[PDB]
RNA sequence: UCGA
């Protein structure tokens, strides 16, 4: 709850992922049915919060960038003992990161 | 100059830190400069000991630590920055399990600080956090409105720290408790306490068989888990009664001191009410298994005491300042604070489930968003969040010690009735029963008292002089008002020899009402007349002459008097002008004893007695939120012996150290011409000519340059299609330069924006071909001056990106700030006021030679009008125009105290001394009385004035004494036929002046769904024609006009086209169309499946879409 | 200071004259337009050379400059030069009108031929030329050498294509090449002021 | 929160 999606509305994508795990199940490996439907479920909420959060729609693999950079903001935050360069931000993200691109990331997740 | 004081009335205290109530109460919320060990539970503290230990692996609390702020608060107001500290919590991770311990010092974010004055920085504006009044916490009985002889009791906790338990007694007889909505019996309740009917009979016996209604054989017959099950059942239909679940369910609701709070003043109240004492915050306990009853069976016990009329049982007044508390600073934050505590745990507890359950760091199960958010959220989008009121320091001043009754867990506006604005009698001392605002918000907006402070409880309290015998004491007591209502309380200004009383009958207060008393009565008195009323209040000389009702404007109108140049210190003043700038901290003074090294305009140096040099660097032209120049200037010399406290620079809006608000002029009361017609001004030209009533003012622009998906924006000296007479006050960066005049359409900033992509039309195509001239690429987006506004630019502020030590918001290049700074003279249309409550709009601005004047050629000032005063009932202003002529002869300045100042005799005796030199000079100088004041003499004795048979000087001196004089029409030369009252008063310039008021438009932007005009000047919008304006156009009959206003001057688009451009063709204007705002009704209502038909007389359909809606 | 594409105008005949430019790149014409429609240019402005020289005097423009190449001009106010600039401004009007004296005798020298030569060689010192391996070259049009030679286009191309039959020159594409400065040199015969 |  809280991510933008409403309780039941979670509640039916996990349902369609249980749905998903019933239809995928097999009983021979004598694993019981709530490990195998866990993670169907957890996919299915994921999915959802990804597709239908926000107002103007972004592709799955951004938001998961997206979230990359705020955990990453987070963690420098939670080290630095204040908010973070754009400059550090592009450091802690490793390779293919500079202050432009973090930006413009930045600039694209608005709401 | 002479400074003569009146009033024998002496204060055995000084006033209180004014900005105390702020100061103290966050000082003692942050406890930064007291060490963690020694830290009492309070304010962030006690949040921190609430929210932990976090059990779901087990997070607990050691101490936490603020550090110094990243940057000054010079720094954050110009940066856009929020003046703030680092908050770091030490925190160890337990394992109870294992035994293991990891600790850790963890970043919570930052909380924000107070300043010197009082008064916060949230992202580079100052802002003031509005104390909360709301009814403490705690047990109190009220009548029930529907049945008379019956009761009922509200147990009532903090703000969202609990729900409201009802005790009721039914018509049935059954004693009902209700929470939440619903009702239920209280003996089930009690049953789940541990309660027997024993017990409950033997407590409950004595109240006139009361009890017997309560008793219920199946609540006793079951076991107190039973009851706790059929508890949950009845709280929470549906809902399984696993035992465990009614167990934490009723614990949360009851007992659980994280989930309900009740007051410290709460707990204190219900133990003084009760006679009781509280183990805790809660009504109950959980311990050894079991529930324990706190609060519930004194409650019923007081409840069925006071239904039997047993003496010494009262039901409490809601509105007695004893019921009624203040939140300050420090517990709103505390509040907030505590909120996102609880979800930074909620966050933690759902950080101890995932992820690996054996490596974990506090780090890694803390997050601090919500906290921070929280924070901010408090601080930024509050309503008890104000934008900070610095017109004048009093402004701020007054501001920091108001009270509202509005804002998040308080009234609304329709909730508030009579009972709540009205005035209590416990206001006395504590709320100042005058300074209110007029209209909507009366008696919801108050202002703290003059000597009143806030207790660790929340209670405002006043003090007093003990009284034992006949002697009175130099002690001080601040009590409250219970413990006020408890003795006899004589009046300030009672007669005393000494410290023993010198009346034989004194004027006291015994519980408010007003009674004559012998001295051996006499318990306590009143320190001061002072303390009664505000700060603003108390600024307001001859107050008891003026009524209430204009005296309310007078103080809420001193908060908007406008800083001059000349600005000077009141002829009569009530001796807190100094002590109101000196706590406003506007002011610079000495910290110690020592000599004046240096003397600026921009610094000033001080040598100490240590020897240690200090440079205090002065404000020079800062523009205030409002828009008002706060700057401080010097008042000593290079080499000056100052001792300790004294003045070195003065402030704004300040004269030696006195507050000065306005400035004190020559002011006749008579009328002229009708140009003082209905309250209206009129001022002599000379006011202009020696720059009296001129004030600075400095106004902020702003631009941004920002990336584009077609190109970025460039603030540039280059603009397109642009003449050089246009571009010649601006830099090579297209800046505008420092001391550059600008008026309305000049550019201050220079900047291009690439164009949008769009199909030229074939008229564009022809014209491009003729001209043999390209279209440019980039558009002119170049700020420009609004209409009405310009000056002189003072200051440039440019911030780019990839330069050191700045950043902006993601997108934006670049942004600059150009501030204008204007010299505004009095004019006509601006408004003028004093502190009686007298205010008037300039209409008339008359040359020098118009104006009434003296014998010896002194023109007046100022002609107020007299139809003013005896409606109005304020005749404190006359009494300020008479001591003001005597200050002006003799050349003295007065203080004149509250409800103890100059009265009439010694008013005279000062008039004749002033008479003297007024005459006596005239005499010497070889000059006697004229035909004209002979005249004027003869009429005034007609009037009864003056004494018939005495001489003309003796009868002049007789009109002087009554504060009249003889005025010389300067127009005939003629004098007036009558003696007019001509005096010095102090006059002050509002903030509401033409120049920011007045705006037109004909043509200009519209609404985006509505397309109707937008509204105010800053979006150069059109005015709102409102319902009753289109009842007054049907009650005229004019048609034509109504349908212009609801047509071709809004949202009928080709209609005003078409009208605009016959107007521009010198044609008359065509038959207007269907408005927007009717087809987005249309289109609205077919989205609620509802179709709407436009039909002519023949009932076909007409189509208001015009080919363009259907297929 | 502004800059102007090729073709485009700096300012239009009738018009006020408030600015006066000085070209600090590229090559500007001087021209006159008549109502019957034929151009002729009157002076050419180079780099440094001052011009809208009308609002010096008068109070509109009496001439059409337009700009031959991409063009960096320097907009300045008349009444706010000091000795200095009034000293350049002097000077560099003397020049121009010794180069416009000059290119008046040039008008009216010797046949069509030797002007156009004399053009090309006066062009071939100007920001209009250029060179790569084919040799110097100017960008110019057949109609504007027309205007510059006191002639129509059909002519000028009849003996341009005379001197390519001749080996002289070589054109495309608005660009001319100079093959033969020696035999162009005793074409024009008196070589016209570039400075 | 203002102003009327």
């Amino acid at each position: 709850t809280g991510r933008g999606l409403s309780f039941l509305d979670l509640i039916q994508e996990g349902n369609q992922g249980l749905i998903r795990a019933v239809e995928k199940f097999e009983y021979k490996r004598r694993f019981k049915f709530s490990t195998y439907a866990t993670w169907w479920i957890r996919q299915a909420i994921n999915r959802a919060i990804a597709d239908q959060a926000r107002t103007i729609r972004i592709p799955v693999h951004m938001v998961e960038t997206i979230n990359k950079l705020s955990r990453t903001a987070r963690q420098l935050q939670q080290e630095l003992g204040r908010e973070p360069t754009y400059e550090e931000i592009a450091e802690a993200m490793g390779p293919g990161w500079d202050a432009k691109r973090v930006e413009e990331t930045l600039k694209i997740a608005q709401e | 100059m002479e400074i003569k004081r009146f009033g024998r009335i002496r204060e055995v205290i000084p006033l209180p830190p004014l900005t105390e109530i702020q100061v103290e109460s966050y000082r003692r919320a942050l406890q930064a400069d007291v060490p963690p060990e020694k830290r009492e539970n309070v304010g962030i503290q006690a949040a921190f000991r609430e929210t932990f230990p976090i059990e779901e692996l087990v997070l607990d609390f050691l101490e936490y630590r603020l550090g110094e702020p990243p940057f000054p608060q010079d720094e954050c107001r110009e940066k856009d920055l929020t003046y703030q500290a680092p908050l770091y919590a030490r925190l160890q991770l337990i394992h109870k399990d294992t035994g293991l311990i990891k600790e850790d010092e963890v970043f919570l974010g930052h909380i924000p600080l107070m300043t010197e004055d009082g008064s916060f920085i949230i992202n580079g504006a100052d802002r003031v956090i509005v104390s909360q009044i709301h009814r403490s916490p705690g047990v109190y009985f009220t009548p029930d409105p529907a049945r008379p002889g019956r009761y009922i009791a509200s147990i009532i906790p903090l703000p969202k720290r609990g729900p409201w338990i009802d005790l009721e007694v039914e018509p049935n007889g059954v004693v009902s408790m209700k929470v939440n909505k619903r009702k239920f019996p209280l003996v089930l309740l009690l049953r789940v306490l541990g309660y027997d009917q024993e017990t409950l009979a033997r407590e409950l016996g004595a109240y006139g068989e009361l009890v017997q209604g309560l008793m219920d054989e199946s609540v006793f017959a079951m076991r107190p888990e039973e009851a706790l099950i059929r508890l949950f059942t009845l709280l929470r239909p549906g809902d399984p009664p696993k035992r465990d679940k009614a167990v934490a369910y009723v614990y949360g609701l009851i007992a659980d001191p994280r989930r309900y709070d009740l007051g410290e003043a709460g707990r204190y109240k219900a133990e003084e009410k009760l006679g009781i004492r509280l183990s805790g915050r809660t009504l109950a306990r959980f311990e050894d298994g079991e529930f324990k009853d706190e609060v519930f069976l004194p409650t019923l016990r007081y409840l069925f005491a006071l239904t039997a009329g047993v003496p010494g049982h009262e039901v409490d007044d809601i509105d007695h300042l004893g019921n009624r508390r203040i939140r300050t600073v420090g517990e709103l934050m505390t509040d907030q604070f505590r909120v996102g505590l609880a979800r930074l745990a909620r966050g933690v507890r759902e950080r101890m489930l995932m992820g690996s359950e054996d490596s974990l760091t506090p780090a890694k199960l803390v997050n601090s968003r919500p906290l921070e958010a929280a924070i901010r959220e408090f601080f930024s989008r509050s309503q008890l969040s104000q934008f900070k009121d610095e017109t004048n320091p009093l402004s701020s001043l007054r501001h920091k010690r108001r009270i509202s009754a509005l804002g998040p867990g308080g009234l609304t506006r329709e909730r508030a009735g009579f009972d709540v604005r009205d005035v209590h009698r416990t206001h006395y001392g504590r709320i100042c029963p005058v300074e209110t605002p007029e209209g909507a918000n009366i008696g919801l907006i108050t202002s703290l008292a003059a000597y009143a402070r806030v207790d660790e409880l929340g209670f405002i309290r006043t003090p007093y002089r003990r009284v034992v015998g006949g002697v009175v004491t130099d002690e001080v007591v601040y009590m409250t008002a219970t413990e006020e209502d408890r003795y006899t309380i004589a009046q300030a200004n009672t007669p005393l020899e000494g410290n023993r009383i010198a009346a034989e009958r004194v004027v006291a207060r015994r519980k408010g009402e007003p009674v004559i008393v012998s001295p051996e009565e006499v318990e306590f008195m009143d320190v001061s007349p002072k303390q009664v009323f505000s700060v603003n209040t108390n600024l307001i000389p001859f107050l008891e002459h003026d009524d209430a009702n204009r005296a309310l404007m007078g103080s809420n109108m001193q908060t908007q008097a406008v800083p001059l140049i000349r600005a000077q210190a009141p002829v009569v003043m009530t001796g807190l002008e100094e002590r109101v700038v000196r706590d406003s901290l506007a002011a610079l003074y000495a910290e110690e004893d020592g000599e004046v090294a240096k003397v600026d305009g921009n610094r000033i140096v001080v040598r100490y007695e240590d020897g240690r040099l200090v440079e205090y660097p002065l404000r020079r032209f800062y523009r205030s939120n409002q828009g008002t120049a706060l700057d401080q200037r010097p008042r000593v010399v290079v080499g000056q012996r100052v001792r300790k406290g004294d003045l070195l620079a003065d402030g704004p809006a300040s004269e030696n150290g006195f507050l000065a608000l306005g400035q004190n002029v020559l002011v006749a009361i008579m009328p002229f011409d009708g140009y003082n017609f209905e309250d209206a001004i009129v001022i002599s030209e000379e006011l202009l000519k020696r720059d009296f009533y001129t004030s600075i003012h400095i106004e902020r622009y702003e631009i941004e340059a920002r990336d584009t998906k077609l190109g970025p924006e460039r603030i540039t000296r280059d603009i397109p299609h642009l003449s050089e007479a246009a571009l010649r006050d601006l830099d090579e960066e297209g800046v505008v330069r420092i001391g550059a005049e600008v008026k309305p359409g000049d550019i201050l900033v220079g900047r291009t924006s690439f164009k949008g992509e769009s199909e030229p039309t074939p008229e564009e195509r022809l014209l491009r071909s003729i001209f043999g001239e390209k279209a440019r690429d980039v558009k002119d987006t170049s700020l420009r001056v609004p209409p009405g506004e310009g000056g002189i630019v003072v200051r440039t502020v440019r911030l780019r990106r990839g330069d050191p030590g700045v950043e902006l918001k993601p997108g934006v290049r670049e942004v600059v700030r150009v501030y204008v700074a204007q010299k505004r003279k009095l004019q006509v249309g601006d408004k003028l006021a004093n502190r009686h409550g007298n205010k008037g709009v300039v209409a008339k601005i008359l040359p020098v030679e118009d104006m009434p004047h003296l014998p010896d050629g002194t023109p007046v000032d100022v002609i107020l009008n007299p139809l003013g005063v005896p409606s109005r009932m304020n005749l404190g202003q006359i009494l300020e125009t008479h001591l003001g002529l005597a200050g002006y002869f003799l050349g003295q300045r007065y203080i004149s105290p509250i409800f103890d100042g100059a009265k009439e005799p010694e008013i005279k005796e000062l008039l004749a001394q002033a008479f003297e030199v007024y005459f006596g000079k005239r005499k010497g100088e070889g000059f006697g009385v004229d035909k004209r004041e002979v005249e004027v003499l003869r009429r005034a004795e007609k009037l009864g004035l003056v004494t018939p048979g005495k001489t003309p000087e003796e009868q002049l001196k007789e009109l002087f004494l009554q504060g009249k004089v003889v005025l010389y029409d300067g127009r005939t030369g003629e004098p007036i036929e009558g003696p007019i009252v001509v005096g010095q008063m102090f006059i002050m310039k509002l903030y509401h002046m033409v120049e920011d008021k007045m705006h037109a438009r004909s043509t200009g932007p519209y609404s985006l769904i509505t397309q109707q005009p937008l509204g105010g000047k800053a979006q150069f919008g059109g005015q709102r024609f409102g319902e009753m304006e289109v009842w007054a156009l049907e009650a005229y009959g004019a048609a034509h006009t109504l349908q212009e206003m609801l047509t071709l001057k809004s949202d009928d688009i080709e209609g005003r086209n078409a009208a605009y451009e016959a107007i521009i063709k010198g044609e008359d204007v065509p038959e207007p169309s269907v408005p927007e705002s009717f087809r987005v009704l249309v289109k609205e209502l077919q989205a609620l499946a509802l179709d709407v038909q436009t039909l002519d007389e023949k009932d076909n359909p007409v189509d208001i879409f015009e080919g363009l809606a259907s297929k | 200071m502004k800059r102007f594409a090729r073709k485009e105008t700096i300012y239009l005949r009738g018009e006020e004259a408030r600015t006066l430019y000085r070209l600090e790149e590229g090559l500007v014409r001087v021209v006159e337009l008549l109502p019957d429609g034929r151009l002729i240019t009157l002076r050419h402005v180079l780099p440094g050379d001052y011009f809208g020289e009308e609002a010096l005097e008068g109070k509109a423009y009496r001439y059409t400059a337009e700009a031959m190449t991409e063009a960096v001009v320097q907009g300045l106010e008349p009444r706010a030069m000091d000795h200095e600039a009034l000293h350049r401004v002097a000077r560099n009007l003397a020049r121009q009108m010794r180069r416009v004296q000059a290119y008046e005798a040039h008008l009216q020298t010797g046949e069509l031929r030797a002007r156009i030569a004399r053009y090309l060689l006066f062009l071939a010192d100007t920001p209009l030329s250029a060179r790569d391996r084919q040799g110097i070259y100017v960008t110019v049009s057949h109609e504007e050498i027309a205007d510059a030679t006191a002639s129509i286009r059909e002519s000028v191309s009849k003996v341009l294509a005379d001197l390519r039959r001749e080996g002289l020159i070589a054109t495309a594409y608005r660009r001319v090449y100079l093959l033969d400065l020696a035999a162009l040199e005793r074409e024009a015969g008196s070589a016209l002021e570039a400075a």
